[PDB]
Parts: structure tokens; C-alpha cells; sequence
């Protein structure tokens, strides 16, 4: 799109909207680009705004040297727009300590390493310093205002006039030291951390101080991002600032009623999202992201396997602690989302059953094979049959009396003690997530029947195995009562296995059928086990007129029923 | 050292004394931008008890000097807090914390 | 023999020769090709566990296996290849994972054969101690954990820790998680000899930890009077205006709920809806070096701005705030319910180009107060400052400028807007000619 | 492809044929109790979760305080006498059993010296056979294999004895149908252990060097015992073994 220039897109959302199509499209018969979708098309435009996380890769262009390493992406034409830069640091810095991440009695600073631009040719007297998080601005000419001079002021109304230095603390890098040293040997920008971060921290280049105050707050420590200009001397080596990433916009705006009769704006209907987590506790980047972005795809993936393993046969305290992460609604948006990548939906899927459903169905699954049944006189209001017109009817539905293990929760608090005694960390609102689920089976089914070309997320086994994992292990717990059963079974019976399907997801209806044949096994012998005691009684009636004994203790029910 | 900022008008005519039921609605919130804990979402009150030591002491200094239907802004230095070894898996040693406590009700 | 650096030059190395002799053992090693049919397939695999059997009754004794530790001398990086012949550390990383590898695949074996290095604490260590490729420690952890989980036990919490280091240092391998989450379950087999005490171990307090947040969604409008009132050639320089708000409903999902009525830096700051490392906001008075309003506190990325005034409240329904803009000498400030709030803000982000900005989340009704038609002002404009409603263009009725962006909620129409910054495709700082 | 997929799908066609036969195999499973010892009849049955909730993974260090208090409620429990069938049914010997197995394992390390579930093993389950008295035979099955694992320790006085051959001796203690179908094989490996415990005493209480406990030490009487209750019976001797 040009400047001032406005266009439309009809991608094919219904037959109706496309004007010229019924002259070639429809007589030759050709669909549309999005016919069989029956989903919202999402695009992508490049951000006007530049980023700043980008590493030289195929860009245009003892201790030697203390921190002794090198790179190579030395800059030769085709620029002179005072380029900003960035390079990664997996490497060391100098020997004083370690600080671990990367009181110092006996020393003076630490971290003695340099980003190295070579100053001594100066090309246009470069800017040199840290900036904060935030620079996102390409004008050429800078240094004119710092962009900002952020300063809070706050007294009585004084006093506390705290300052800020605003986009960038870069020192202004002009002629500066008047000693003018020969070649490049000004200094190469030799970085030095202070012990504390509340006053300063020192990063010069200059033979001797001069200023380089900018008293703020501690704000950040990442990785070194320094300014210079471009020419040929090939200056710059470790001792960009592109603009070419396409940004989603968004699916579903926030609705407003903006409107007249003093421009009242109203708004009723909330919308949320959610933020990448990545380790190390930096990176907030959108959401229905990482579909493009392979390497933070697998990895995310990995991480969430690992909290899988992690959280899985049992465990007291890193289910809670996992929960903090982790918590309720996240988890409910992540199961929610039509748009979310397979690999991230599956591992959602997978933790959401680690943490809260595998305790308690691992141990009714082990339990399964019991068959024990009490004697109450409500056991014995059981048939095989329900009705005499010889109907077999639904399996599931029916009283079980059985002596299943009780299930017990507790909760997360964090502001409390002594608690590790758990089935999940919390309790869900296990009726909306039956409801969910259920509502979620239907559209599923719905959304297969057509047999669309995108599913919810990657394919058609992505979109169905996590899903009916989820309610397969909610099935085998008896969350399910009668007329939630009965809903169900009316989705299986006319069809799911009725449509093709995959072999990972024809795998787990196998699973669901050995269910049900498992609760008609225990149907069965829990009618056995009524009519028994029936039988039983009968049996010890009538050995009371054949009764028979010739032993001191009369009446012993060693006659009735018992061997010894 | 307790600092409690409130957001909400309480009406400052009643004090929880010891020894009557209370609901409580709270979201915790770790510093630099970091949450770990809350209850909204949840949609489950937290139901605790002022007195007998069931729960960590910052949360009766906060809630002292609040009243009924009071929403405010919550301090606690390391030492009121777990302090020295924290809480293994959530919460790093010799870090504070802020809390949005709010009370609902009190019988 | 031949590595050993006595007996000083004319004496030669075959490294020609050991790395073809390696390139030829991993050719021999091979795995068996798994697209091939299910019989020859089992034929050759047959055949590699008879070879690496075989092999491990030959090596752990005081052979092969000790015999490559030992030859793993190559304690520097570039000082060895100087000193002695040309190139001494390059080799090192195809021996290394080739083999180790495949030996890991070969005490894997039949099931059966695990001697020596399933269970060396000292090869162990070393293998721990040098952290340059993982492939083979985690064959022999997941051969070990199938078959009979015994090496699991040797790891142990300094071993954690340095693999947490690996991870701080190297950043985002996804290949370091692969292994962590081998030292535990690992899809069924498990042994509680160390995988209890492996999974607590993985979490202290913030070593190897994570978060997530489920923000509410917020944007800003504006209405389409635009100010733009540069320097120089002076033409206007008070402006005032007031909003009213009428049903606040806190906690609508979540107890954070968003309410600007302050301006911000909008230099660098668009209305899209955020992305970087750092929370860049989605709202305006949201960046680092941003104030907007609360009626508490004007926050600049999450840092205390505290600012104390009467009755010190949040802007619950019902409330009335003003607010006075200068531009030769900045006396930004508000005025909520009759009296002036402290906390005397001046030098933000001021040059160039002001407008009036609001910004709300869902639950929320607000009410306008500009001037004329309109304003019906409960509060006036303090000395000096008039009303903003004196912008407005000739024939050009004023309406709100959305804070214009892409797209609206619209079920049928599309609209693919053009890239258009402001209503002049460039200029800006709009003076009278002189 | 996915043979999982396939054997699922042909064990689930085989099961709507032999739904009998899944009938034949949950009748031994299903058990009955009265309707008044339901509360007690539920936790023996959590503590049995709880124990068989550690088959699949394995023993540790912090684990063994939670299985031997769950080992200590499953003893203190009136059902577990009133009710002999239902641990058979239940399989809790085999558990721990499979629990034993990966304690001692094929070598001889004892990492873990803590015997509680031998008593259980041993004592309880032989004793309580009044009715249906296949726990002496369950107990007799394995034997065999209690006797090539017959590892050093009796910690129960804390001695260097021999706890695991306590088993066989409860299991063989009474019964003269169990030691008449005991035969000559799995009688020598006991005199093989006693012709290797032939070595002369040099030092003052150790078994093979630096002494720790001063008490009282036993070479080999455990196996005479072991023996002495293989050639009786209740009231009579036996001829063959």
C-alpha cells in the first residue's frame, strides 16, 4: 500500500460478497481462498515501529585483550545512517569473581569486558553509552534532546526532583578528552560495574572522567548495545536495529460505543491475553505469536514437556509450586483458543492433566480392578435389567454402589503452611470445565463433519488428541452423572467414529470403548452380587427343614453356611 | 514497618477484632512487574484466621488497620516475609513482597 | 604415545589417518537406516548389539572406553595447535560426540551390559565438568532410565547446578531441557532411588523458573481535534478540558483494571497494541517514561511515583478531574473533585506535537466535557487556560479520532488502511507562513 | 501401522466375544464385606493405594517413612484378621514383594537396611490362614527365590542374621502338606551356604572385619533353624526330607 492509498480484501468468507467471480470463477468452477475455512483469517503487516532483537547474521555488512574474543561483520560501504547495534553475549567477563549470573574487597570493579568500536579515526564523532530498554526510534540526527529529559518532581506543593535519562544514558562521545591519543587507542569503550547499582554504574571510553552521571533508578542489565557510524575503517568487533518484522495485528478488536450527547464512550465486553514466559524471566511478546518463530516454538514446547515430566506420578509440593507459574485461567484460555499452534496446545493439554488429573485417575485406574461391593440394603435395588420390555439400555447410566476411593483436593493459598497433602493444588470449577469440554466435543464434531482445510490448530490430530485425552481422563473419573452421560452418548452413537479419522486419534476411542465395556462388567457382577445375597437367604431357609447337627454348640451357623 | 496505601474509601467505623469469621478477596503481586498469586480468578475467597499463628504475620499487619468494604495496596519487608530461604520452587530467598488485600466482609 | 610433548620435533602425528579411522568407525556404527523393512532392520540391529557387545568385553576393563577418556588431553583451545604441529583442537568435537554416542548406544546394548560407565562417578564428573556437547550423556541417561534407572542416582545437586549454569550461560539450547526432563519420569519407567529427590532439586527458589500473564486488552481514544501546537511562531498556548465518569465496575474479569485520562510519549509510541522484551504497556501512560493518571500514583513502568492529595482515592463513579497543559514553561497538572493534586510533574517527553489522550478497559462509561455544543461544564478553565474547543475547523464538524488506527469491530465490510502517520503524509510542527 | 493401534483394536473385538471370560477373571477379583465395616474396609484400601502407588516407580529415602507407617496401618486394622480372603484377592503379598525385589535387587548392597515389611511378610499373612489356608502356599510359591536372596541382616534384634529366611520358615512352619511338597532341590543351597559359613573365628565380633556391633554375633544357626522347622511337622516328624 502507498501513501494515502486505501484497499479491501475479500478472501472468500461467503460467495455473496465477491463481486466479479460469477464471470470466470463460478462458470469454470474455482473456489475462493477461503471457502473451506470456516475460521476468521488472520494477517500480518510489517511493523512501522523498529525492533530491537535482531543479531548480525547475513547483514550487508595471557589476556591479549582481556575479555579476547572476535566477530565478523565489519562494515565496508552502503551506509553511513549511525547504525545501532547488537550482538550476542555467551562469552565470559574477565576473572574478578563471577556474580554467578553473568563486595568486592581487594578490587575496583568487575566485568572488565568492551563492545569495540575502534574511535581514534572518528567519523563523525559518535555517540557512545548504554540506553535503557526502550529506544524505538530511527531518526538519524539524534543527541539533540535525548528524545527526552524525563524528570518526576514531587514536594510538599519542594523537593524530590528525581531525574530520568530517558531513552538512552549515552554520553555524547564528542572530542571530549583533549589528549587526542594516536591511531585507535581512545579507550574501545572498556565496560566496568560498580558493586551497586543505586548510584552509577561506570562504562567510559575517554582517557579521563569528564561527566557521566544520568542518576536513576536500577532499570536493566542486558545484552551490550552501543552506537556508531558508518564508513570504512572497519571500527566495530565484539572484544542491528532492522525494521523488517512482519506484526498480527489481532483477531477481535475491544468493541466501543463512542457516540453523541457529550462523546460518551462505553465499553461492556472484556477481552484478554496472555505473554510469552520464556526462562530467565525476560520476554513479553504477544501470544498467538511464535507460529512463525520455530526456534521459541520448540523450545516453549520442550519447557512444557519438561514441567509435564516434572509433575507426573505423584508430588507433593511441585504441583503447587508449578501452579504459581500456571494458573486457572491461563490454563482455561489456553484449552479455549481456536488459534492456538498444535505443539503449544498439546503441551498445555498434557500439563493441565499432569497437574490436576493424574493423581486421583491413576489411582482409580489401579483401582479398576477390584470389583469390591458392600452390603446395604440400596445394593440389593440393582437389576440386570431395568425394565421387563428386555430394552439393554444406556451402560454408564445407573446406581454402581461400589467401594471406588474417595478423592480429595486442597488448596494453593501461598500465604499458608503446612499443606501437601493434594490431588491438584487448587480445585477447578469442575462443572464449567465439564461444560467446556462438552461444548467443545459438539463443535469439534461439528467443525470435522464439514471436513475443513484449517483445523483449530496445525492438523486434525492436533485439534482432536489432546482433546479427547482431556475428556477421556475426566470420563474415567466419574465426573460425568446421567443426563451428562446421556448428552454425550448421543455424540458417538449416530458419527465420531462414523468419520475418518487418524490413527492417533483412533487410538484413544479403543481406550474410551474399553471403558465402557469395563463399567458393563461391573454392572454385571454387581447384579450377581445382589441376586446372591437373595440367593443366599433362600439357600439358608431352606436348610431349616433338613437341618442337621450332633454338635455341643446347637444352632452354630456351620449348619446354615459356614465350613468351619 | 508496615506501609498500607489505601485505593478505596473504607469506612474506618469498625476494626477486625479477634475471633469472627472473615472473607477475604487478595491477588498477591512479587515486585518488578511479577505475579505469582491471586484469587479472583479462582473465584474462591480466601477464609483465614487472625491470632493463632495459622498464617504468615503480614497479612494481620496489613489487614489491622483495615475496615469493611476497604481495598488497599499491601508492603512487606523480607523478615515479616519467609525472608532467608523463602518458599522452594515460587518464591527466591531475601525477597519482599506486595499484596492488594481486600476485605469484603466480617462476622 | 605419539601425543606426549617430549622427545622435541621430527616426530609426526597421523591425524590424517585417526580421522579417517574415526570417520570409518561411525560409518561401521551406523544406526541401521529405521526406512528399511522390519526384518533386515532387525538383522542389523542385531548385528551392531553383537559388534558393541563384543566391544564391551573388550573396553571397560582397561581398554578402549579408558583408553579415548585418556586420550581426551585437549585442555586448551588454540595454545595446543601453536605449540605442537599446526592444528591440535579441531578433531576433538567429531571423536568426542561420534563416539561417545555410539558407545552410549552400545552400553545400551542388549539389555543387559551397562558396565563400567553407566555407573563411573569419576568419568562421570568429568563428563559433567567439561559441558561442551550433551548428546552422549543423555543417550546413556535414557538408556540407563529405560532399562534398569541406576546411573540417575550418580547426578546429584552440584551436577544440577551446573547444568543450571549451562542453561544461565548458553542461552536457550532446548536441548538442555531434553535432558532435565530425562532425569526424571520420562514416559513410564521410573525409580524413586533419585527422581523424587532429581525433582525437587530442579526447583529452589528462582534457579530454573518461569511465569505467564493473562493481561487485559486496553486501547485509547482521542477525540479528532487535533492540537499540534508547536514553538517559534506562537499562536496558542492554553488549553483545558474535563471528563466525567459514571459506571466504574472493578474486577469485570480480574483484579487489574486499566483507567488514563493523563497524556504520554507518544514520540516512539503508536497505538498498536505492545511487543519487546520489557513491558512496553497497551495503553498510553504505559511506557517507562510515562505518567498518564490514576488518581494514586503516576506510574513510570512499574517504578513508585507516589503522589500524595486529599482524600486520597481511586476514580470511582461519579468523579470529576480536569487538567491544565502549558507549553514555554510546562505546568502539566490536574484538579479531581475541587482541588489541585500535588506532585508538580514538568519535563516529560515535551516538544513537537500535544493532543488530548484517554485510555480505558472494558467496564467503563466516560463522559466528555470540551466546550460549546457540548460542555456543559460543571468545572471552568483556572486563570489563564480556556476551554478546548476553539481548534475545531470551519465547516468540519468535530467527532473523536479513535485513536486511529486498523480496524474496528465489523462482521461484513473490510478495511486494509493505508500507511498515512498523521493527516499530513510528513509535516509536522504546522506554523504560519513568515 | 502403529501396532499398539491394531492390538488394541483386536483386544477389544476378543473382549465382546469373551466377555464371560473377563467374567471368569473378575470373579476371583470381587470380594463382599458387611455393610458396617465399610469405614474401615475404605482405609485399609487408601493405605493399599498409597502402597501400590510405589510398584511402578521404586524405593528411595524419604519414601520409606510413608510406606512403613502405610505398612503399620494395614496392620492395625480389624478387617485385616476378619476378613482373610480379601489380601489374597488384592495381591498385597506380590506387592511387597515387587517392593523387596527392588530393594535387595540381583547384587548385595543393602542401601536401604530397614526389614519392616519382612515381618509383614512373614509373621501376618502366614498366620491369619484359619479359613482358606492358600496363604501358606502363596508364601511357598516364592521360596526359592527367598533362598538365593537370603542376604545377611535379622535387624529386627539388629543382628547379622539372616530376616529373609524368617519367610520361609512362617511359610513352612505348620503345614505338612507345604513341607511334603518342599523337595531335595531347594534343599542344598541352605547346607551350601552352611559349608561356606565353615571358617575359623580370629577376631572379637565382626563377620569379615572392622567390628561395629559388640553384642553377640550368629554364624549359622539360622540356617539349623530353618532346617529344624523343614524336618517336622505339628506332632510328628517327616521321613523324606
Amino acid at each position: 500500500l502507498g501513501v494515502a492509498q486505501v484497499g479491501r480484501m475479500n478472501f472468500g468468507k461467503d460467495v455473496s460478497t465477491l463481486k466479479y467471480f460469477t464471470i470466470c470463477g463460478l462458470q469454470e468452477g474455482y473456489e475462493p481462498f477461503a471457502v473451506n475455512t470456516n475460521r476468521d483469517i488472520t494477517m500480518w503487516l510489517s511493523k512501522r515501529l523498529p525492533q530491537f532483537l535482531q543479531v548480525p547474521s547475513n547483514h550487508e555488512h595471557s589476556s591479549p585483550c582481556l575479555k579476547v574474543t572476535q566477530k565478523s561483520f565489519g562494515s565496508q560501504n552502503n551506509n553511513t545512517d549511525i547504525m545501532f547495534y547488537r550482538l550476542s553475549m555467551p562469552i565470559e567477563c574477565a576473572e574478578v569473581f563471577s556474580k554467578s549470573v553473568a563486595e568486592y574487597l581487594m578490587q575496583t570493579s568487575t566485568y572488565y569486558y568492551s563492545v569495540r568500536i575502534f574511535p581514534g579515526q572518528e567519523p563523525a564523532n559518535v555517540w557512545v553509552g548504554w540506553i535503557t530498554s526502550d529506544f524505538h526510534q530511527y531518526d538519524t540526527g539524534f543527541d539533540l534532546d535525548r528524545v527526552r529529559t524525563v524528570t518526576v518532581t514531587l514536594g510538599d506543593e519542594v523537593h524530590e526532583s528525581i531525574k530520568r535519562s530517558n531513552c538512552y544514558m549515552v554520553c555524547a562521545g564528542e572530542s571530549m578528552s583533549p589528549g587526542q591519543g594516536r591511531n585507535n587507542s581512545n579507550g574501545l569503550e572498556i565496560g566496568c560495574v560498580v558493586d551497586a547499582a543505586s548510584g552509577l554504574l561506570t562504562f567510559i571510553a575517554n582517557g579521563k572522567e569528564l561527566s557521566t552521571y544520568y542518576q536513576v533508578e536500577p532499570s536493566t542489565k542486558l545484552f551490550p548495545a552501543v552506537f556508531a557510524q558508518a564508513t570504512s575503517p572497519n571500527v566495530f568487533q565484539f572484544e542491528v536495529l532492522w525494521s523488517r518484522m512482519p506484526n498480527q495485528f489481532l483477531k477481535v478488536d475491544v468493541s466501543r460505543i463512542s457516540e453523541r450527547q457529550g462523546w460518551l464512550v462505553q465499553c461492556l465486553d472484556p477481552l484478554q491475553f496472555m505473554s510469552l514466559h520464556i526462562p530467565e524471566e525476560n520476554r513479553s511478546v504477544d501470544i498467538l505469536e511464535l507460529t512463525e518463530q520455530e526456534e521459541l516454538l520448540q523450545f516453549h514446547y520442550h519447557t512444557l514437556r519438561l514441567y509435564s515430566a516434572v509433575c507426573a506420578l505423584g508430588n507433593h509440593r511441585v504441583a503447587h509450586a508449578l501452579c504459581s507459574h500456571v494458573d486457572e485461567p491461563q490454563l482455561l484460555y489456553a484449552i479455549e483458543n481456536k488459534y492456538m499452534p498444535g505443539l503449544l496446545r498439546a503441551g498445555y493439554y498434557d500439563l493441565l492433566i499432569d497437574i490436576h488429573l493424574s493423581s486421583y485417575a491413576t489411582a482409580r485406574l489401579m483401582m479398576n480392578n477390584e470389583f469390591i461391593v458392600p452390603m446395604t440394603e440400596e445394593t440389593k435395588s440393582i437389576t440386570l435389567f431395568p425394565d421387563e420390555n428386555k430394552k439393554h439400555g444406556l451402560p454408564g447410566i445407573g446406581l454402581s454402589t461400589s467401594l471406588r476411593p474417595r478423592m480429595r483436593f486442597s488448596s494453593p493459598s501461598f500465604v499458608s503452611i503446612s499443606n501437601d497433602c493434594y490431588q491438584y493444588s487448587p480445585e477447578f470449577p469442575l462443572d464449567i470445565l465439564k461444560a467446556k469440554t462438552i461444548q467443545m466435543l459438539t463443535e469439534a464434531v461439528k467443525e470435522g463433519s464439514l471436513h475443513a482445510r484449517d483445523p483449530v490448530g496445525g492438523t486434525t490430530e492436533f485439534l482432536f488428541v489432546p482433546l479427547i485425552k482431556l475428556f477421556y481422563t475426566l470420563l474415567i473419573m466419574g465426573i460425568f452423572h446421567n443426563e451428562d452421560l446421556k448428552h454425550i452418548l448421543q455424540l458417538i452413537e449416530p458419527g465420531l467414529l462414523q468419520m475418518k479419522l487418524p490413527e492417533p486419534v483412533k487410538l484413544q476411542m479403543c481406550l474410551l470403548l474399553q471403558y465402557l465395556c469395563d463399567c458393563q462388567v461391573r454392572h454385571r457382577i454387581e447384579a450377581i452380587v445382589a441376586f446372591s445375597d437373595d440367593f443366599v437367604a433362600k439357600l439358608q431357609d431352606n436348610q431349616r427343614f433338613r437341618y442337621n447337627e450332633v454338635m455341643q454348640a446347637l444352632n452354630m451357623s456351620a449348619a446354615l453356611t459356614a465350613r468351619k | 514497618g508496615v506501609e498500607i496505601e489505601t485505593i478505596s474509601p473504607g469506612d474506618g467505623r469498625t476494626f477486625p477484632k479477634k475471633g469472627q469469621t472473615c472473607v477475604v478477596h487478595y491477588t498477591g503481586m512479587l515486585q518488578n512487574g511479577k505475579k505469582f498469586d491471586s484469587s479472583r480468578d479462582r473465584n474462591k475467597p480466601f477464609k483465614f484466621r487472625i491470632g493463632k499463628q495459622e498464617v504468615i504475620k503480614g497479612f494481620e499487619e496489613g489487614a489491622a488497620q483495615m475496615s469493611l468494604g476497604q481495598r488497599a495496596k499491601l508492603t512487606c519487608t523480607p523478615d515479616v516475609a519467609y525472608g532467608a530461604t523463602g518458599h522452594p520452587g515460587v518464591i527466591p530467598p531475601n525477597a519482599t513482597l506486595i499484596f492488594d488485600v481486600e476485605l469484603l466482609n466480617l462476622e | 604415545a605419539l601425543s606426549k610433548k617430549v622427545k622435541l620435533p621430527t616426530i609426526d602425528l597421523p591425524i590424517e589417518s585417526v580421522s579417517l579411522s574415526l570417520q570409518d568407525l561411525i560409518g561401521y556404527f551406523h544406526p541401521p537406516d529405521e526406512h528399511l523393512e522390519h526384518e533386515d532392520k532387525q538383522n542389523r540391529l542385531r548385528a551392531l548389539k553383537n559388534r558393541q557387545n563384543l566391544f564391551q568385553e573388550e573396553g571397560m576393563i582397561n581398554l578402549v572406553l579408558e583408553c579415548i577418556d585418556r586420550l581426551h588431553v585437549y585442555s586448551s583451545a588454540a595454545h595446543f595447535a601453536d605449540v605442537a604441529g599446526r592444528e591440535a583442537g579441531e578433531s576433538w568435537k567429531s571423536i568426542l560426540n561420534s563416539l561417545y554416542e555410539l558407545l552410549a548406544a552400545l552400553i545400551r546394548g542388549n539389555r543387559k551390559n551397562c558396565a563400567q560407565f553407566s555407573g563411573s562417578l569419576d568419568w562421570l564428573i568429568s563428563r559433567l565438568e567439561r559441558l561442551e556437547a550433551s548428546s552422549g550423556i543423555l543417550e546413556v541417561l535414557h538408556c540407563v532410565l529405560v532399562e534398569s534407572p541406576e546411573a540417575l542416582n550418580i547426578i546429584k545437586e552440584g551436577h544440577i547446578k551446573s547444568i543450571i549454569s549451562l542453561l544461565d550461560k548458553h542461552g536457550r539450547n532446548h536441548k538442555v531441557l531434553d535432558v532435565l526432563c530425562s532425569l526424571c519420569v520420562c514416559h513410564g519407567v521410573a525409580v524413586r532411588s533419585n527422581q523424587h529427590l532429581i525433582c525437587d532439586n530442579l526447583l529452589p527458589g528462582r534457579d530454573l523458573l518461569l511465569q505467564t500473564r493473562l493481561v487485559n486488552h486496553v486501547s485509547s481514544m482521542r477525540p479528532n481535534i487535533f492540537l499540534g501546537v508547536s514553538e517559534g511562531s506562537a499562536q496558542y498556548k492554553k488549553w483545558y478540558y474535563e471528563l466525567m465518569v459514571d459506571h466504574t465496575e472493578p474486577f469485570v474479569t480480574a483484579e487489574a483494571t486499566h483507567l488514563r485520562v493523563g497524556w504520554a510519549s507518544t514520540e516512539g509510541y503508536s497505538p498498536y497494541p505492545g511487543g519487546g522484551e520489557e513491558w512496553g504497556g497497551n495503553g498510553v501512560g504505559d511506557d517507562l517514561f510515562s505518567y498518564g493518571f490514576d488518581g494514586l500514583h503516576l506510574w513510570s513502568g512499574c517504578i513508585a511515583r507516589t503522589v500524595s492529595s486529599p482524600n486520597q482515592h481511586l476514580l470511582r463513579t461519579d468523579d470529576v478531574i480536569s487538567c491544565c497543559l502549558d507549553l514555554s514553561a510546562p505546568s502539566i497538572s490536574f484538579r479531581i473533585n475541587g482541588q489541585p493534586v500535588q506532585g508538580m510533574f514538568e519535563n516529560f517527553n515535551i516538544d513537537g506535537l500535544f493532543f488530548p489522550v484517554v485510555s480505558f478497559s472494558a467496564g467503563i462509561k466516560v463522559r466528555f466535557l470540551l466546550g460549546g455544543r457540548h460542555g456543559e461544564f460543571k468545572f471552568l478553565p483556572p486563570p489563564g487556560y480556556a476551554a478546548c474547543y476553539e481548534a475545531v475547523l470551519p465547516k468540519e464538524k468535530l467527532k473523536v479520532e479513535h485513536s486511529r488506527e486498523y480496524k474496528q469491530e465489523r462482521t461484513y465490510t473490510r478495511d486494509l488502511l493505508g500507511p498515512t502517520v498523521s493527516l499530513t503524509q510528513a509535516a509536522f510542527t504546522p506554523v504560519p507562513v513568515d | 501401522e502403529d501396532p499398539e493401534l491394531v492390538r488394541a483394536m483386536f483386544v477389544l473385538l476378543h473382549r465382546q466375544y469373551d466377555g464371560i471370560g473377563g467374567l471368569v477373571r473378575a470373579l476371583p477379583k470381587t470380594y463382599t464385606i458387611n455393610g458396617v465395616s465399610v469405614e474401615d474396609t475404605i482405609n485399609l484400601l487408601a493405605s493399599l493405594g498409597q502402597i501400590r502407588s510405589l510398584l511402578s516407580v521404586r524405593m528411595g529415602k524419604e519414601e520409606e517413612k510413608l510406606m512403613i507407617r502405610g505398612l503399620g496401618d494395614i496392620m492395625n486394622n480389624k478387617v485385616f484378621y476378619q476378613h482373610p480372603n480379601l489380601m489374597r484377592a488384592l495381591g498385597m503379598h506380590e506387592t511387597v514383594m515387587e517392593v523387596m525385589v527392588n530393594v535387595l535387587g540381583g547384587g548385595e548392597s543393602k542401601e536401604i537396611t530397614f526389614p519392616k515389611m519382612v515381618a509383614n511378610c512373614c509373621r501376618f499373612l502366614c498366620y491369619f490362614c484359619r479359613i482358606s489356608r492358600q496363604n501358606q502356599k502363596a508364601m511357598f510359591d516364592h521360596l526359592s527365590y527367598l533362598l538365593e536372596n537370603s542376604s545377611v541382616g535379622l535387624a529386627s534384634p539388629a543382628m547379622r542374621g539372616s530376616t529373609p529366611l524368617d519367610v520361609a520358615a512362617a511359610s513352612v512352619m505348620d503345614n505338612n502338606e507345604l513341607a511334603l511338597a518342599l523337595r531335595e532341590p531347594d534343599l542344598e543351597k541352605v547346607v551350601r551356604y552352611l559349608a561356606g559359613c565353615g571358617l575359623q573365628s580370629c577376631q572379637m565380633l565382626v563377620s569379615k572385619g572392622y567390628p561395629d556391633i559388640g553384642w553377640n554375633p550368629v554364624e549359622g544357626e539360622r540356617y539349623l533353624d530353618f532346617l529344624r522347622f523343614a524336618v517336622f511337622c505339628n506332632g510328628e516328624s517327616v521321613e523324606e526330607n
